[PDB]
């Protein structure tokens, strides 16, 4: 092939040109996202039976949708959570690779057939199946300075006017809202319905009758009579448009002729559907809507289009409306992808100049500056054709590939520059003679690297979706590197190169170049003599091998595992959890304190605060709360004390002083939708018909037994909620008939008074809005005001709730969770800092065997994937080692030689194991991919030594030792060039602070640490192994 | 309201003897009250955590305390079947014939469920078998609606 | 899959036309083969278990977990769940001047779960220290509770 | 029975409110008659799987 | 694979069965399809032996 | 026309202008791709130009 692209150079160019155009056609069309979709698809059936408890939901909506979720394909979970607000949330989870659309229709359908099993109060509110990502590209907040508005007015102005405008935006996906759009609310006073002998049932009827839509038909309606000349639709009374009109609807008219209205009984307003979510932006009453992007859309362009649609509407809306962006992660994506491009162009520059340090020729340096970009652009093309995108993974995959890309270029360049000097050959013949030494070596290296990375793509899980990005990227980047090394690079070395005189090993004239050439020859002689002395004496330098291997195995077990590092996205979160039975005013007092802290003590770093009451994580009750803290730009937060790793600790230590409130500040995980922290999601299940109380007993027991093993379990938490006080009304069925009262009227009164009732729909400004009828707060706060509520008997006489009912207190769950249909309770935790995760797993699945009869266990979240995996890495890497041995025997035509290459794996690994321990890094995925890159380029540097040697012993018969010495002499130069260039290109990734520091460091620390050792140990041990293996065979 | 009553309340419903006695050593209010009016006695009786109830009234805890509706630890121990706690609260001066807002005594709550052991224990200490709630119901009418013949025989 | 989707997009137009005695029993749409893949029997080695008692255990504790399995499109049960079968007697219904409809109304009035509301609800007033969930009626959960129905 | 504007306020304008978030959609038209009949016609890019 | 998933999920319940219950398999076609492929595997092995 | 009144094409008239805007790049891609094929086959930047 290469000898074809020597007399035919232009052909090569048109390939390079093409795979540059194909690249440019992609960088314009490739989507840009922070992370791809790695989590398993999941769809959340959400429903709301308003004015209810957890058991009503559990026994009317959850146990029903759970018995009818049959015939779904590729299902793993049927999780469920029922709350006391009435919100039920059922989460399915389908295997990886499953289509989310097909799954979502299967669910929507098996539910649309299970809908006429639920009450007539859930169908009205409806159930909403939708995919789960929990990944808000950005949140948009809306403030009023003047204070004239409330949450419910800003929210309505946002819904009626803006939500649609930004949903047509390009690449916007789903749009969620904080607050609720207008709904007209009818606050009733029982002492006024008690005056006119009324109930909150005649109100329901008066509203369902005087707000409906009625059909009449047509004039001249076919079948018509002969001679009709007019057809015209007929319009009877239709829906009500204004609140004032709702005050005109008639409830009764007394015998005295007086006309009763709603204005005389109720108080009518335009408020919100649910008053439970309360948002505040720095104390200002605010609202907002969350945006998550579509599949196949650029986050940067999407956010730039949203910020533009919002400025296009900046002037239209009233005075007192300010648009703000508390939570935005694109300012971090732009950086995180811009700080790797300047790394790649810095690497091409550093190899432009290293190759002018060693080669001292302008033309011989332009060759990698032409090849590396071609390879990167073709890599982008291959990413595009496969549907992949530009991420922090698909970019850090080509960053730590840049070594494999510069090596396949300078190997070719310096070998022809060496032949031209040692033999006086011109460029064409020197390139036709060099590539005859390397064109098989490059193919074997391609096969070897493909065997080293491809197995990483089959890892089987969520993590497999990360390893796959890395593996595809690097495999493509090396497959194109080898090709441009057999296609373009030789045609460039045969044309752009310039002839030089024989014996001119490189002297330089006056400057650093003369000193450099001279010292390089001196040090090459020194290294040659040293390696010869080593060959004279084996054992030593072969027993040191076992020392290195044992130390590597020792360091590999004292290195904590991890998934992805937490970094400074410019935003973090804060959680507030009060005791059970806590109200909105207390949580808002706590959130005011939190905001006061963040805006008084850290105003130099913090820019805004968005406190939400009722929107907490692991609970939506009145008790919970959350705050999204946004920070200034990294340029305004210099140092390490103004980062989240520090603000979080200060805030936590400060809020530990907040009494009667568990407050927790935490940074954002890299994968929000995924779990982390080396923890496990355990969960108890009752498979014998036990109650909730016995299951709580067993849970508290297992916990009391889990604090017994603090050697491998640290914080065993129940993620749910503990039982709380609840009010029980026990009706007397006898006294409800003796006094002639209907019980379906008693319950209707109670519910529409204390919980609310979606009655009907009305019109507002050409939009549909709801009608809620509820009791005025003043009358529905405590017991002892129950008796203030009168229901009318059939005799016309009105009876209080005191004649029917008795009352009581009872401790009962506000949150009831399920797992696969069966009652359940979740447990969190994490293994001790020295132990693994499987050990903790086996422990508390040994502790669970001592539980009562009928109580079982199961693992969920990231712990369900570790059981259907775990043995995959050794298997896949073993078949990779086998493929490597075979691909190398095929290259050297020998079963023995390959080992001289397969013994440099523990050389580049110990350096990284040392650097990650000296800087304190973990066994992240970046560290693993760096280990593999170092292994790959170490084997690439070793394969050529062996090829050159074995060729000098056959083509020339120089002998074993002489050939080995000449080989290590030849290949010393390019090895240092590669190592130095990549080390300089990676040094910034280690110095980096601020943006993408936890990732750039996690990559470069390991890469550099392993490369130093794979360089200064592979130029001494690989020839030793070669001569050893040749003596033994 | 105080930081000692809250710990007592968090510990009594949890079932922790060492912690409750330590809280009481540092001068904790044993007659503290939750927002609904439930003292550590109420919780220890609701969840059956004796070794706490014996430990509280030993330190001056009011046994006949009533909540914001009129229920006493007997109503909670009698409505759930804690005999080891019923025979103890009665020994330490608990009003067997107590009455809440609704008029229900521990007889109505022990009969509506059928704890004949506790019904025996209560009639042993002078429980009026002819008392009434606000609906006109004795433990006999309750035993008859539920259809328990044992209780019908107990009340003659 | 898209076949089932097309079929079930056409039922969504018909279910409103069917009687509430069908919708309430559950309509089913399923891909399936016509033959049984496998039959799984449950027996009581010792005794003291009637067909009813094994059928209920099977329908409750092991059927819904298998129909969720991947590959299983249809699961037939050789028995039936439990149910509060209420056998009536006309000679005791006329003695009291009753009818089945009066039994049905009583049942679906006294076995119910009610949307009672929320003590200290939302929006609250200034100065509220309590929040609680009201509970009025429940499902009768046993056989002796269906007897006390008035 | 509903007129042309009632269905826009109730049916058409709330469905074309949710129709945003779909892949490969060139456009969407809609019609709302006086008989209550409503149509919403979505047109996707060529090659899309219907 | 379906029959395996089942025979597993059943094993996921036996420890919670009351005293007396037993699972039986009076009808299963899968024990015939992993024997009918085995008696031909050993056949094509005998073939290379011969 | 008055303000706030725009125009857009649909139906075959969408495709007419879509093709009118496609063709310019088509004639260029189909031209700089024969240049390269000819330069390849004959290895001269001059033959394709001529």
């Amino acid at each position: 092939m290469p000898n074809f692209f020597i007399d035919r150079p232009i052909f090569a160019w048109v390939i390079a040109i093409i795979i540059m155009l194909a690249g440019g056609l992609a960088i314009l069309k490739l989507p840009v996202a922070q992370y791809p979709t790695i989590a398993p698809p999941a769809v959340t059936i959400s429903a709301s039976y308003p004015g209810a408890d957890a058991k009503t939901v559990q026994d009317t909506v959850t146990q029903v949708i759970e018995q009818n979720m049959n015939g779904i394909d590729n299902l793993m979970y049927m999780s469920s959570n029922s709350d006391s607000t009435g919100t039920v949330q059922i989460t399915l989870t389908f295997e990886s690779g499953t289509d989310a659309d097909i799954a979502q229709v299967q669910v929507q359908n098996k539910l649309q057939l299970a809908m006429p099993l639920l009450p007539q109060e859930v169908q009205q509110q409806g159930v909403s199946v939708e995919k789960s990502s929990s990944s808000f590209l950005m949140v948009v907040g809306v403030i009023n300075t003047d204070g004239t508005m409330t949450q419910e007015d800003i929210s309505d102005y946002v819904a009626a006017n803006m939500k649609d405008a930004i949903s047509r935006t390009s690449g916007v996906g789903d749009v969620q809202l904080f607050g609720s759009q207008y709904a007209m609310r009818i606050w009733m006073n029982p002492n006024e319905l008690n005056k006119f002998q009324l109930t909150p049932v005649d109100v329901i009827t008066a509203i369902k009758a005087q707000n409906a839509q009625v059909a009449a038909g047509q004039l001249g309606g076919t079948p018509p009579v002969k001679g009709q000349q007019l057809n015209a639709s007929i319009i009877a009374q239709t829906r009500l448009t204004s609140t004032e009109e709702f005050g005109k609807i008639l409830l009764k008219v007394n015998q005295d002729g007086s006309r009763v209205l709603l204005r005389d009984v109720a108080k009518i307003e335009l408020g919100g559907e649910n008053y439970d979510i309360i948002a505040e932006f720095n104390g200002q009453p605010a609202s907002g809507l969350g945006i998550k992007l579509a599949t196949g859309a650029n986050a940067l362009d999407t956010a730039a289009a949203i910020r533009a649609e919002l400025a296009k509407m900046e002037p239209f809306f009233p005075s007192g409306l300010k648009i703000v962006y508390p939570y935005d992660t694109t300012p971090f994506v732009k950086i995180s992808i811009h700080e790797v491009v300047k790394t790649l162009v810095e690497a091409i520059i550093l190899v432009f100049l290293v190759m002018y340090l060693f080669l001292q020729n302008f033309r011989a340096t332009l060759i990698p500056t032409i090849a590396v970009p071609v390879v990167l652009l073709g890599t982008f093309a291959v990413l595009a054709a496969f549907g992949f995108s530009i991420n922090t993974l698909t970019m850090f995959g080509m960053v730590l590939a840049i070594g494999l890309l510069v090596d396949d270029a300078i190997v070719v360049v310096e070998n022809v520059e060496r032949v031209m000097a040692e033999e006086g050959l011109p460029p064409k013949e020197a390139t036709r003679k060099s590539m005859g030494q390397i064109q098989g070596a490059l193919v074997g290296i391609a096969m070897v690297l493909s065997a080293v990375f491809v197995p990483m793509a089959f890892f089987g899980g969520s993590t497999g979706a990360i390893y796959r990005q890395f593996s595809i990227t690097i495999v493509s980047a090396m497959a194109l590197s080898v090709l441009v090394a057999l296609i373009l690079t030789p045609a460039l070395c045969a044309t752009m190169l310039k002839p030089i005189a024989k014996g001119d090993h490189g002297e330089g004239k006056k400057g650093f170049f003369g000193w450099f050439n001279r010292m390089f020859e001196k040090s090459t002689h020194h290294y040659t003599d040293s390696v010869g002395g080593i060959l004279r004496s084996t054992g030593r330098y072969l027993v040191l091998y076992l020392i290195i291997v044992v130390g590597m195995a020792y360091l590999f077990v004292r290195l904590p595992s991890s998934f992805l590092p937490d970094e400074d996205q410019g935003v973090f979160m804060t959680m507030v959890q009060l005791p059970a039975g806590a109200t909105q005013e207390r949580t808002q007092k706590v959130l005011n304190e939190v905001t006061h802290y963040y805006l008084t003590k850290e105003k130099n770093n913090v820019e805004s605060v968005f406190a939400v009451n009722g929107f907490g994580f692991a609970g939506r009750g009145q008790n919970t709360g959350i705050a999204f803290v946004s920070l200034k730009d990294w340029a305004d937060r210099p140092g390490e004390e103004n980062k989240v790793e520090a603000i979080t600790m200060r805030a936590t230590r400060a809020f530990s002083q907040i009494k009667d409130a568990m407050v927790f500040a935490f940074n954002l995980p890299a994968i929000v939708e995924l779990g982390t922290a080396t923890g496990f999601d355990f969960e108890l299940i009752d498979q014998a018909g036990l109650g909730h109380e016995k299951l709580t007993q067993a849970r508290n027991q297992l916990l009391a037994e889990a604090a017994k093993h603090p050697d491998m379990l640290t914080s065993v938490r129940p993620n749910g909620l503990e039982d709380t006080p609840q009010f029980k009304i026990d009706i007397d069925q006898e006294k409800a008939q003796a006094l002639g009262v209907s019980i379906n009227d008693i319950n209707t009164t109670l519910g529409a008074a204390w919980g609310g009732s979606y009655v009907n729909d009305f019109i507002d400004r050409g939009r549909v809005k709801k009608v809620y009828v509820m009791s005025e707060a003043k009358y529905r706060m405590l017991p002892d005001d129950i008796g203030d509520w009168y229901v009318r008997a059939a005799d016309g006489q009105m009876v209080p709730f005191s004649a029917f009912s008795s009352s009581r207190w009872e401790y009962g769950s506000p949150r009831l969770e399920r797992y696969n249909g069966l009652p359940s309770m979740e447990i969190l935790g994490q293994a001790a800092p020295g132990k693994s995760t499987g050990e903790a797993m086996e422990l508390m699945e040994q502790l669970a065997s001592k539980l009562p009869t009928g109580v079982g266990y199961d693992w969920t979240g990231m712990s369900y994937q570790e059981r259907l995996s775990g043995n995959q890495a050794p298997s896949l890497y073993a078949i990779s080692l086998i493929v490597v041995f075979l691909c190398l025997a095929a290259l050297y035509e020998s079963w023995s030689i390959p080992f001289s290459v397969m013994l440099v794996v523990p050389l580049g690994v110990i350096g990284a194991l040392l650097a990650a321990t000296f800087r304190g890094l973990t066994n992240d995925v970046y560290f693993q991919v760096g280990l593999l890159t170092t292994i790959g380029l170490s084997a690439k540097n070793a394969i050529l030594i062996v090829e050159f040697a074995k060729d000098l012993m056959d083509k020339e018969g120089k002998g074993l030792i002489e050939a080995t010495l000449d080989a290590v002499r030849m290949r010393l130069r390019p090895i240092l060039m590669t190592s130095l260039a990549f080390i300089l290109g990676v040094m910034p990734l280690v110095i980096s602070t601020g943006a993408g520091s936890g990732a750039q460091n996690a990559v470069g620390t390991g890469v550099m640490g392993g490369m130093v050792t794979a360089t200064v140990l592979a130029i001494f041990f690989v020839p030793v192994f070669f001569v050893v293996v040749r003596r033994r065979f | 309201g105080s930081d000692l009553g809250k710990k007592l309340l968090e510990a009594a419903r949890a079932g922790r003897d060492d912690e409750v006695r330590i809280l009481m050593a540092n001068g904790a209010d044993v007659n503290a009250a939750d927002v609904v009016g439930w003292t550590p006695l109420h919780l220890a009786a609701y969840w059956g955590h004796l070794e706490i109830v014996e430990v509280l009234l030993k330190n001056g805890a009011d046994v006949n305390a009533y909540d914001t509706l009129g229920s006493t630890p007997l109503h909670l121990a009698a409505h759930f079947g804690h005999l080891e706690i019923v025979e103890v609260l009665l020994k330490n001066g608990a009003d067997v014939n107590a009455k809440d807002d609704n008029g229900i005594t521990p007889l109505h709550l022990a009969a509506n469920r059928g704890h004949l052991e506790i019904v025996e224990v209560l009639l042993k200490y002078g429980a009026d078998v002819n008392a009434q709630d606000k609906f006109g119901k004795t433990a006999f009418d309750i035993s008859i609606n539920n259809g328990n013949e044992d209780l019908a025989e107990i009340l003659q």
